[PDB]
RNA sequence: GCCUGGCGGCCGUAGCGCGGUGGUCCCACCUGACCCCAUGCCGAACUCAGAAGUGAAACGCCGUAGCGCCGAUGGUAGUGUGGGGUCUCCCCAUGCGAGAGUAGGGAACUGCCAGGCA
RNA sequence: CCUCCUAAAGAGUAACGGAGGAGCACGAAGGUUGGCUAAUCCUGGUCGGACAUCAGGAGGUUAGUGCAAUGGCAUAAGCCAGCUUGACUGCGAGCGUGACGGCGCGAGCAGGUGCGAAAGCAGGUCAUAGUGAUCCGGUGGUUCUGAAUGGAAGGGCCAUC
RNA sequence: ACUUACCAACCCGAUGCAAACUGCGAAUACCGGAGAAUGUUAUCACGGGAGACACACGGCGGGUGCUAACGUCCGUC
């Protein structure tokens, strides 16, 4: 509905991304979460929120 | 204004008393903990009770609330 | 004309009217009117029997009504086809079983009471019978 | 301070004997004193309450507890979450020390002191009086004011009846009309 | 409600140690004394216990009910436990925080060779 | 053997309530709070250091059927099968048989470990 | 599509039958550790009204659950705070539910993480609605394929629109 | 503030009603296990060929309708 689809992008240069959703009007900052990257096989900071 | 219904969920007991179940076997499909999980019974996210061990389904009432519990007794 | 002040739901299933009654003894008065038969008592019927009771007895004694028409009955109006939803509530009935005390009375002698109920009973669609209070 | 020891030394003796008790721990002993300010008007501006919180914190040693409304009551346009009050709970020393700072230093400063009630005793042995202007207590300066908000005090006890509840405060020089 | 409050505060961990079938080293604490039992998975039989309300270890304490008394009980019950052959237990704080006297008792049993 | 405490079984014939009762010990309140830790204020609670005081509160035990709870027998209702009728409801044969209620019971019982008086 | 009833005590079960909802929300309203326990009325108390806040008492969930209803919920699934990203990736014994497509539940394993002293819990939210097959394309990744050969185009595969 | 022929909840005692009420609760039916007799494997699985997917009345239990209809929609025989 309101909430919009985003991709969380790995900082490990792998190209691996997660996908999730965000409300942009509220919490307009960049969602940064530590997530498992399965190319280097470590937990890694992911960054994007569109 | 009164012509809608939901598809039926096929809940309830799937394995009755003394019935020999393998591990993983769903025992009850339920909305909430109408039955609680006992020995060798797991309670899943939808609150369905499933067997963790091969064995025999055992219904029992236990505790100060007289709650209904399900356990697997290894045969 | 008796009717529930409020109800949880507007329309009730037809249901069935099996079994013997509860409320089988005279409980508040000395005398009562007991049903022998089975069937619905509409609110208009209950008011008419009550009107005839209170006039056969003129400001004398006390009267109790033990039945309440709580069941809504529906009717499709004239020239409507079958279906297209359930009909609209037209009247309220009390389901009656054999044995149900329907009205009770004290403060008058028996003989006036036998006469009051006879007139009330003529208004009702169910066989009735006069009855008296019982000890233990 | 003193009224802890003067309780132990003196007030206990009076109550121990005039209630013909059989064990020392029966004697009603003050547990806590709660100073409360139903703020009310402050739902418009947050600042009205914080002026009242600092008001509470000058009277007593310790800092107060900005309450909430627990529920929604449209009769005064409030809701679950918006602050509608503030309070303090005084125990141990500050409790007693407050009790001297009130009975001997603020209780002597009423507009037409006609005495004090003995029916605001709660029916289970706890007294509460509530006053009408903040300045009566010493640490609120008469010139640093912005609005006149009273408060509510409640002396809670280990008592049972309002009878011995009176006996305790009556044996503390507490005013009773 | 201070009594009941602790028992309700202990239930989830206790009930969870039943389902895991793990012998749990229970701890009871009072302003005076401190206690410890190694209780079997049925919950209905002690294997090993130690406490400051004794004489075998209470003469060696300034005051029963301190972090050093706890250590004694903690070091005691682990030694008694390792004689009977009991090594892997689960700690049951029984609604007391894992902060001082209980942490002392549990930290000592660890050094004495109880696996938790 | 009796008292206390911890852990359980059992989950109200086990609970509430009322009246009485206990402090060697244990338990409770209790004393104090630099430090450990803590209060969205408060050493109230959590918590640590303690042991003057009390068994008042609590707790436990004992007692008392005001209540809750348990609860027959018998009958009643319903019902499977078969049969039948005056068939919107009933009856018969057989089998199963409640709920409510009545008499009545009932102030739990039991285990493991520990400690204390004897 | 979800909930209840109809529905005849397993499931399932129809009507232009009776009644209500959904087409979301949430980086916390999720995970974990630790802690707490309501509604309502009563008594008494400054502005206080019948109802704000405070204290006690009775009460015992008659509340609360991000949103319908149902079943659940105190070991709380309900309220609070601290730390955090398990709203992990690959798999998956075995069950369930479906004509099929499919949907659902899932211990346990590998890898890596968070919480916690530890046992352990965590593969989203108390659960059950919150959705759209295939085709055609788009984007990123992946030297799998590459119409003489080396490349490339396009295609495939993985992730997503 | 005094009263009031009107009204009056909560609580208590008594009297009933409920598809969407349940502090109780069957008979039946269903799942499973064991055992005997009994039955032309009556069971399941894979495969070859199908037809059929307008049903009807009766009994029982029900919705709907008027417990109207050789009416209508389910369940079961
Ligand atoms: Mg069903
Ligand atoms: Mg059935
Ligand atoms: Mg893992
Ligand atoms: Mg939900
Ligand atoms: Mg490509
Ligand atoms: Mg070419
Ligand atoms: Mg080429
Ligand atoms: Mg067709
Ligand atoms: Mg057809
Ligand atoms: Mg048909
Ligand atoms: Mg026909």
């Amino acid at each position: 509905g309101i909430r919009e689809k985003i991709k969380l992008v790995s900082s490990a240069g792998t190209g691996h991304f997660y996908t999730t959703t965000k409300n942009k009007r509220t919490k307009p900052e960049k969602l940064e979460l530590k997530k498992f990257d399965p190319v280097v096989r470590q937990h890694v900071i992911y960054k994007e929120a569109k | 204004r009164n012509g809608r219904d939901s598809e039926a969920k096929r809940l309830g007991v799937k394995r009755f008393g003394g019935e020999s179940v393998l591990a993983g076997s769903i025992i009850v499909r339920q909305r909430g903990t109408k039955f609680h999980a006992g020995a060798n019974v797991g309670c899943g996210r939808d609150h369905t009770l499933f067997a963790k061990a091969d064995g025999k389904v055992k219904f029992e009432v236990k505790g100060p609330k007289n709650r209904k519990f399900i356990s697997i007794e290894a045969e | 004309m008796l009717q529930p002040k409020r109800t949880k739901f507007r329309k009730m299933h037809k249901g069935r009217n099996r079994g013997l009654a509860q409320g089988t003894d005279v409980s508040f008065g000395s005398f009562g009117l007991k049903a022998v038969g089975r069937g619905r008592l509409t609110a208009r019927q209950i008011e008419a029997a009550r009107r005839a009771m209170t006039r056969a007895v003129k400001r004398q004694g006390k009267i109790w009504i033990r039945v309440f028409p709580d069941k809504p009955i529906t009717e499709k109006p004239l020239a409507v086809r079958m279906g297209k939803g359930k009909g609209n509530v037209e009247y309220w009935v009390a389901l009656i079983q054999p044995g149900k005390v329907l009205y009770e009375m004290d403060g008058v002698p028996e003989e006036l009471a036998r006469e009051a109920f006879k007139l009330a009973a003529a208004k009702l669609p169910i066989k009735t019978t006069f009855v008296t209070k019982t000890v233990m | 301070a003193k009224l802890h020891d003067y309780y132990k030394d003196e007030v206990v003796k009076k109550l121990m004997t005039e209630f013909n008790y059989n064990s020392v721990m029966q004697v009603p002993r003050v547990e806590k004193i709660t100073l409360n300010m139903g703020v009310g008007e402050a739902i418009a501006d947050k600042k009205l309450l914080d002026n009242a919180a600092a008001d509470l914190a000058a009277i007593s040693g310790q800092k107060p507890l900005i309450t909430k409304a627990r529920k929604s009551v449209a009769g005064f346009k409030i809701r679950q979450g918006y602050p509608i009050g503030c309070k303090v709970t005084l125990r141990g020393e500050r409790m007693w020390e407050f009790f001297e700072r009130l009975i001997t230093i603020a209780v002597p400063r009423i507009r037409d002191f006609r005495g004090l009630s003995a029916k605001s005793f709660d029916g289970r042995g706890n007294y509460s009086m509530g006053v009408r202007e903040q300045i009566i207590f010493p640490e609120i300066d008469y010139d640093k004011v912005d609005r006149v908000r009273g408060l509510d005090i409640t002396i809670t006890t280990t008592a049972k009846s309002d009878e011995e509840g009176r006996a305790l405060l009556a044996a503390f020089d507490f005013p009773f009309r | 409600d201070k009594k009941s409050a602790r028992i309700r505060r202990a239930t989830r961990a206790r009930r969870k140690l039943q389902e895991l079938g793990a012998t749990r080293l229970v701890v009871h604490r009072t302003p005076r004394h401190i206690y410890a039992q190694v209780i079997a998975p049925n919950g209905s039989e002690v294997l090993v216990a130690a406490s400051t309300v004794e004489k075998a270890i209470a003469e060696q304490l300034k005051y029963t009910g301190n972090k050093d008394a706890a250590a004694a009980v903690g070091k005691a019950v682990a030694e008694r436990a390792l004689e009977k052959g009991i090594k892997d237990v689960s700690f049951d704080r029984s609604g007391f925080q894992y902060h001082g006297r209980v942490q002392a008792l549990a930290d000592a049993a660890r050094e004495a060779g109880l696996q938790f």
